[PDB]
């Protein structure tokens, strides 16, 4: 599992 | 209208403020560097998706560039910082948390004290100026990619010369847009091997669950994701000699 917030940061929707 | 170099003078995040309570056991002083660093490096993700063609790298690119590069980057704003605060002297993560000479007698500090200076103490030899830092700060996001390169290689491929244009113009402020670029390229060298011993202990201190440590939501998530990946050593430090 790559990392949650650093995902959602760059991702978003 | 305007310029790269101006867009990035005005992206760069604001100095953050520490909100250490200072009055000193070692355990709870790194507890709070990593609480700041968290807030740091959620900073530098917003200056990342600001960073001109960074968007149109591949979601997988930016994290793992990222994911790489964080601690390169924020041990490199911390030298700029306790080069421009104690033009070398102290360390100066916030404002309100300084480390004088004093505060590395602390316990375990040291070490790692020691070697954060040595990166703030490249900017007293080469004497930077704050756009030549600027330069380099974005290429050490772009210097720290998989042994199997990246997920969307062109794109990468033409920003990193990019910016490094943007460094030549950043010294071209004679005959030294080849020639100072040796002394400021081998510093964005000597980063990967620093950057090495910090990021390493930050590693022990986070699986070592009896040290009482503590690491924010954030940086966890970052580095339980990042620490296989680096036990492997698949990690290409990209140099310039
Ligand atoms: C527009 C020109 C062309 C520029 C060069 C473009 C290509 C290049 C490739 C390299 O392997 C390293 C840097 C260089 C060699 C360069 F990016 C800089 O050095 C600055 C440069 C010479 C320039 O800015 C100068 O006139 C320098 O005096
Ligand atoms: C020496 C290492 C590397 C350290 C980091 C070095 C870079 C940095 C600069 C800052 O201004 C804010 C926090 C960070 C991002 C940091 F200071 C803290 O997080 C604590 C840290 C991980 C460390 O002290 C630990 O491993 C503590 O567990």
């Amino acid at each position: 599992s790559r990392p949650a917030i650093l995902y959602a940061l760059l991702s978003s929707s | 209208f305007p310029t790269l170099i101006s867009l990035l003078e005005v992206i760069e995040p604001e100095v953050l403020y520490s909100g250490y309570d200072s009055t000193d056991t070692s355990t709870r002083l790194m507890s709070t560097l990593n609480r700041l660093g968290g807030r740091q490096v959620v900073s530098a993700v917003k200056w990342a998706k600001a960073l001109p063609g960074f968007r149109n790298l591949h979601l997988d690119d930016q994290m793992t560039l990222l994911q790489y590069s964080w601690m390169s980057l924020m041990a490199f704003s911390l030298g700029w910082r306790s080069y421009k605060q104690s033009n070398g002297n102290m360390l100066c993560f916030a404002p309100d948390l300084v480390i004088n000479e004093e505060r590395m007698q602390l316990p375990y500090m040291y070490d790692q004290c020691q070697q954060m200076l040595k990166i703030s103490s490249e900017f007293v030899r080469l004497q930077v100026s704050y756009d030549e830092y600027l330069c380099m700060k974005v290429l050490l996001l772009l210097s720290t990619v998989p042994k199997d390169g990246l997920k969307s290689q062109a794109v990468f491929d033409e920003i990193r010369m990019t910016y490094i244009k943007e460094l030549g113009k950043a010294i071209v402020k004679s005959s030294q847009n080849w020639q100072r670029f040796y002394q400021l390229t081998k510093l964005l060298d000597s980063m990967h091997e620093m950057v090495g011993g910090l990021l390493q202990f930050c590693f022990y201190t986070f699986v070592n669950k009896s040290l009482s440590v503590e690491f924010p939501e954030m940086l966890a998530e970052i580095i339980s994701n990042q620490l296989p990946k680096f036990k492997a050593g698949s990690v290409k430090p990209l140099l310039f000699h």
